């Protein structure tokens, strides 16, 4: 593909606790951050060929021109990647957050804080 | 008298606090996680486009 970025929020990131994916985050930060700076390095593209010249002193200039036309024409596919199941490996330990403790916590918060007033009396 | 009143006063807010923290935590960490899991994948990607242009040009 190329670079992407979402909600990189490092403190809560590691914090997860779905344990076989909990551990991953702690490393995945550093794998990532190393990653982020390493991209931040490269050039994207290199020069554009001085074809006018390379004909000059590649006087096998059929080769130059062959490769020239090919280079002028030459347009890479883009990379491979595969972990766009992580999008959904998210949604699972995206409902864990939700269900487990979204709802638990509202429920629990209700009785307790409510539970403040009446026993405050 | 005063003992039992302070026992109740502790327990009631306690319960608030700990649940409200438990909610807030999982929301934040995951919505953060949602985007971290991006970022991981996609970094790889931009690298390979960068690399291609050098690689062919060499």
């Amino acid at each position: 593909r190329k670079l992407a970025l979402k909600t990189i929020d490092w403190v809560a990131f590691g914090e997860i606790i779905p344990r076989n994916q909990k551990a991953v985050a702690n490393s995945l930060k550093s794998w990532n951050e190393t990653l982020t700076s390493r991209l931040a390095t490269l050039p994207e593209k290199p020069p554009a060929i001085d074809w006018a010249y390379y004909k000059a002193n590649v006087a096998k200039a059929g080769l130059v021109d062959d490769f020239e036309k090919k280079f002028n024409a030459l347009k890479v596919p883009i990379p491979e990647d595969k972990y766009t199941a992580q999008v959904d490996a998210e949604e699972k330990e995206d409902v864990k957050s939700c269900a487990e403790f979204l709802t638990q916590s509202k429920t629990r918060i209700q009785e307790y804080e409510k539970e403040l007033e009446k026993m405050r009396n | 008298q005063l003992e039992e009143v302070k026992q109740a006063s502790i327990k009631q807010i306690q319960d608030a606090i700990d649940m409200e923290k438990s909610q807030q935590a999982l929301v934040q960490k995951r919505h953060y996680l949602f985007d971290v899991q991006r970022n991981n994948i996609a970094m790889a990607l931009e690298v390979t486009y960068r690399e291609r242009l050098h690689r062919v040009y060499r």
